[PDB]
RNA sequence: GGUGACCACGGGUGACGGGGAAUCAGGGUUCGAUUCCGGAGAGGGAGCCUGAGAAACGGCUACCACAUCCAAGGAAGGCAGCAGGCGCGCAAAUUACCCACUCCCGACCCGGGGAGGUAGUGACGAAAAAUAACAAUACAGGACUCUUUCGAGGCCCUGUAAUUGGAAUGAGUCCACUUUAAAUCCUUUAACGAGGAUCCAUUGGAGGGCAAGUCUGGUGCCAGCAGCCGCGGUAAUUCCAGCUCCAAUAGCGUAUAUUAAAGUUGCUGCAGUUAAAAAGCUCGUAGUUGGAUCUUGGGAGCGGGCGUCCCCGCCCUCUCGGCGGGGCCCGAAGCGUUUACUUUGAAAAAAUUAGAGUGUUCAAAGCAGGCCCGAGCCGCCUGGAUACCGCAGCUAGGAAUAAUGGAAUAGGACCGCGGUUCUAUUUUGUUGGUUUUCGGAACUGAGGCCAUGAUUAAGAGGGACGGCCGGGGGCAUUCGUAUUGCGCCGCUAGAGGUGAAAUUCUUGGACCGGCGCAAGACGGACCAGAGCGAAAGCAUUUGCCAAGAAUGUUUUCAUUAAUCAAGAACGAAAGUCGGAGGUUCGAAGACGAUCAGAUACCGUCGUAGUUCCGACCAUAAACGAUGCCGACCGGCGAUGCGGCGGCGUUAUUCCCAUGACCCGCCGGGCAGCUUCCGGGAAACCAAAGUCUUUGGGUUCCGGGGGGAGUAUGGUUGCAAAGCUGAAACUUAAAGGAAUUGACGG
RNA sequence: AGAAGACGGUCGAACUUGACUAUCUAGAGGAAGUAAAAGUCGUAACAAGGUUUCCGUAGGUGAACCUGCGGAAGGAUCAUUA
């Protein structure tokens, strides 16, 4: 079930049993590296990267194709960045939430919102400074998220 | 959440047996599922099984016989020891003549008659009759 | 349900005792103020000395007059009423005996249609009521 | 700095700790002042001398409290040692004998020992075990038997009364011995010692539980009995008695603590819709619990019989292998993580427990005993086991389960080759110069090689993205009629209200009809067992702000998760404070009715409130009287949302889509019908199922009814109050679901 | 060699004062709760209990209780039609 929700939805991605590439896939390993580094370079995150290159140029897996995921071919190179991109956008979230909220300080759902997005977002935290993604004392402030995100 | 895989194979056995079907599915597979019926297997609880493999933790189809009264779990796996081993037979299994309490041990996934054979305690998976 | 967990002792554990006061034969145990409000003070037996020779009156039902005495105990000083259980001991009774106490049977509560009367009388002027009773002895007169 | 929700600190203890005791399916629950071990104390503290050892008390000093003598100047005390008193109490014994045994002390074979032994009191408790047995007549009973009821005897077994009727024995008197330090007792043995063998068995009961009387006499709701139901108001199976029975028996009753019963504390193993009970809802740290995944198959005769069973052998490395140079061998060092777990071994006082052996006259016990003696047996054979001993610690095997990690900005592993600093020793034996890369350690560069190094992507979760969807929320805006008031116009004596009236408004125009204006509420019908929200809750239009479920996804991260003490956000209505606003309604209040009364129900007004903004409050039958996450277990027809397919109808246009219908499928929802899935006390419930065939994870919470959600303490609040929360005392029922009846304005 | 005694130091009983902390306990009077039973006033709950009942909150009344606001059915409706 949701973590934060009373919903038990089941929509999912159903990946194929079969690992191997397609045949009728032209593109190889360094070339959709380069098509990753472009559209990263363009500034799109990983997400992003692969829905483009699954629907425009045919690729199902990259991982199937390259044998590396995508956030690991940007980390090799060098150009990711240095906050996950969940953990950005949840910051992202919480950020246009308080900034409706200071506007519209009557809106008790929102403010109830806002708790569970924070409550999410610490405990993502907590995961990446486990995993040392983040520095031991990298910490979330309702005063500083607007100038960590945009 | 789903927190063990063989309570879950185990209770849903039951209830397929209890309803009288042919066949289950038990959807999540795991080594100790597999161990748990062979032994079951070779006592001859129950018939053949197959474990469909997906990528992802398989699948597996087992085939009831129709001889199976109660196929439960000890989910807190509790340190066993050759002297209170038979508490737990008088605890849990029907009579001396039949029924099996299955535990791990570092001499691998067995019954209790075949551990105490063996001399060697370990830790109660659950049990069969 | 109940915690299964392998290292859950101590919530158990825990919980037993903090559910154990929970009923009544325990909280009276192992709190200490029934023992503290009980005229014998935790002992089978007591002597005291009779004050007055009473009657109360039976429960709704039944219409009696039972025969009870009231009682100054030696020890701490506390007045009891006590029934003296025959069927004609009264008249052996007087004012100012050391009689012996004894509870009437079900640990501090009133017993039959008697209201409110949790003793009984055993011996009176150290000398055994049944014995009275049975005319074995008499009185020292 | 140190210690704390993994419970510190404080308080209590009717707490000395342990070996152990009681109870005895298993698990447990209570008790251990008490003879063994350890500790402490010698009226309470404190300080010391001597001594190896004392903060000694049958040593000393002082104070505090008790208390002895006195010629009043002084002096002397410490029985929680053995006896014995007082006091306290429900509650516990002789001011006895002896160092004979076991040991201890001493200068010591010789003395001493209230240690200890012995006896006395001793129904704490435990073991054994009398109070009678037999024979013959009668009167019965038996498959009795002889003839097939009638009568008897070639039999067996009870009971009743008798010169029966004479056998047997202790219990007691008591000679002696014996025991013993002296004895007492027991065991022996003379003499007496039994026919109401009156040498006398009791304690509790006879309605039910619970074994035993519908007996007789007294009492008459009294006396009393009765643990609980109950009995007793004139023939009481229940009281008081007589008789007769019943239970246990030299013992039985009673009170009280405690254990089982109690699956009524529930770890095994309880419950939480209605019986007592799930927090109003959500977040969330501790705590607890956490998906799958990494060596499996194959080998040699031994082998639970390649006898295709399988004792089972599995077909880690490097250092002298100790039997500077032999293969004739097995010792020195490390583990290619750390644990948890399991098995083994050591170490675990005795007593107690289980238990081996042993005729104590049997037994409780005890740790003893037995063997042949033809008398020389100038002594032989034995035992005084074993098991258990938790948890923690030590040792050696196993590696399944669970946790834990190794290489991701390679700061990676391994083979060498460079280039860097020191040093036990050398013999380039007269010392001295010493060469010592000598042997290995100091730092660091360029390489080769590793198949070079990332398990998968959970019908787990988070996030992204797409088109939607929704009385979800906030701000602004807009509209609707109604109500009330006002301003005009018209005609009229009523209007309003009720069961009937009345209070009330009215020829000053009330009510009504028409047109405007204003204000404040509220968003009808559409509106549903329909939607959304965590709940509380949410309904005129339009715009803006963020948010959200579900669906779709061959997108991304990769365990990030579930529930949650403490802590927190939101929370109907009412209520409180302040400011706006106040149309309707309307606590309080007034009046009119009604009534025996009517502080009400009804009517006319009407304050606070009802509306908005800000700050509080934190409660509802906040209900589904029903925790959350997860898995499984029937059928059917619908409905809301999303998606995927399909004949056809419709909307436009010249065609597809794309909307409205029609037939399906999938997933997430609100629900409904049915079912001998199953459950449950049932009502009922596809969850309240998968529960004695009892264990998926985790939170809260109940323990007969009252007292009582009370008192007190703390805390929060402006207050009202909220949270946390007893006890004394009282009671044998209170309750739940169903059934039958009776009754119902 | 040495006794009495004295200064200082240290342990430090005991007394006085003050604080804290555990129990126990007296108390004029007040206010509850039980029990007793046969009293008085009414009839609030059980039937649509004669105003459906009950919950929360607030006010009021001799007393049970009444009333306003929101809620529940444990209701006296599982239902009301194009
Ligand atoms: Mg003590
Ligand atoms: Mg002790
Ligand atoms: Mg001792
Ligand atoms: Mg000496
Ligand atoms: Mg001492
Ligand atoms: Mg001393
Ligand atoms: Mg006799
Ligand atoms: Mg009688
Ligand atoms: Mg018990
Ligand atoms: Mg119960
Ligand atoms: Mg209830
Ligand atoms: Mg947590
Ligand atoms: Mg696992
Ligand atoms: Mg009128
Ligand atoms: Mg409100
Ligand atoms: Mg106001
Ligand atoms: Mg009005
Ligand atoms: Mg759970
Ligand atoms: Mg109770
Ligand atoms: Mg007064
Ligand atoms: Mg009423
Ligand atoms: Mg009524
Ligand atoms: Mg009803």
């Amino acid at each position: 079930g949701r973590m934060h929700a009373p919903g038990k939805g089941l929509s999912q991605s159903a990946l194929p049993y079969r690992r191997s590439v397609p045949t009728w896939l032209k593109l190889t390993s360094d070339d959709v590296k380069e098509q990753i580094y472009k559209l990263a370079k363009k500034g799109l995150t990983p997400s992003q990267i692969g829905v483009i290159l699954r629907d425009s140029h045919g690729v199902a897996q990259v991982r199937f194709v390259t044998g590396n995921k995508i956030l690991r071919i940007l980390k090799s190179k060098g150009l990711a960045p240095d906050l996950p991109e969940d953990l950005y956008h949840l910051i992202k979230k919480a950020v246009a939430v308080r900034k409706h909220l200071e506007r519209n300080r009557k809106d008790k759902d929102a403010k109830f919102r806002l708790i569970l997005i924070e409550s999410r977002i610490h405990r993502l935290a907590r995961y990446y400074k486990t995993k040392r993604v983040l520095p031991p004392n990298w910490k979330y402030e309702s005063s500083t998220a607007s100038a960590l995100v945009a | 959440v789903r927190m063990n895989v063989l309570a879950d194979a185990l209770k849903s056995i039951n209830n397929a047996e209890k309803r009288g079907k042919r066949q289950v599915l038990i959807r999540p597979c795991s080594k100790v599922i597999v161990r748990f019926l062979t032994v079951m297997m070779k006592h001859g609880y129950i018939g053949e099984f197959e474990i469909i493999d997906d990528h992802r933790a398989g699948k597996i189809v087992v085939n009831l016989t129709g001889r199976l009264n109660k196929c439960g779990v000890i989910s807190p796996r509790f340190d066993v020891q050759l002297k209170d081993l038979e508490k737990w037979q008088n605890n849990l299994l029907p009579s001396r003549q039949f029924g099996f309490i299955v535990l791990t041990t570092s001499a691998g996934i067995m019954d209790h008659e075949e551990a105490r054979r063996k001399h060697t305690g370990g830790k109660i998976l659950g049990f069969f009759f | 349900g109940k915690c299964r967990g392998l290292r859950t002792a101590r919530k158990l554990r825990s919980h037993r005792r903090d559910q154990k006061w929970h009923d009544k034969q325990y909280k009276k145990a192992h709190l200490g103020t029934a023992l503290k409000a009980n005229p014998f003070g935790g002992a089978s037996h007591a002597k005291g000395i009779v004050l007055e020779k009473v009657g109360v009156e039976a429960k709704q039902p039944n219409s009696a007059i039972r025969k009870c005495v009231r009682v100054q105990l030696i020890k701490n000083g506390k007045k009891i009423t006590a029934f003296v259980p025959n069927d004609g001991c009264l008249n052996f009774i007087e004012e100012n005996d050391e009689v012996l106490v004894a509870g009437f049977g079900r640990k501090g509560h009133a017993v039959g249609d008697i209201p409110g009367v949790r003793f009984k009388v055993v011996k009176v002027a150290n000398v055994s009521l049944l014995a009275l009773y049975k005319g074995k002895k008499e009185r020292p007169r």
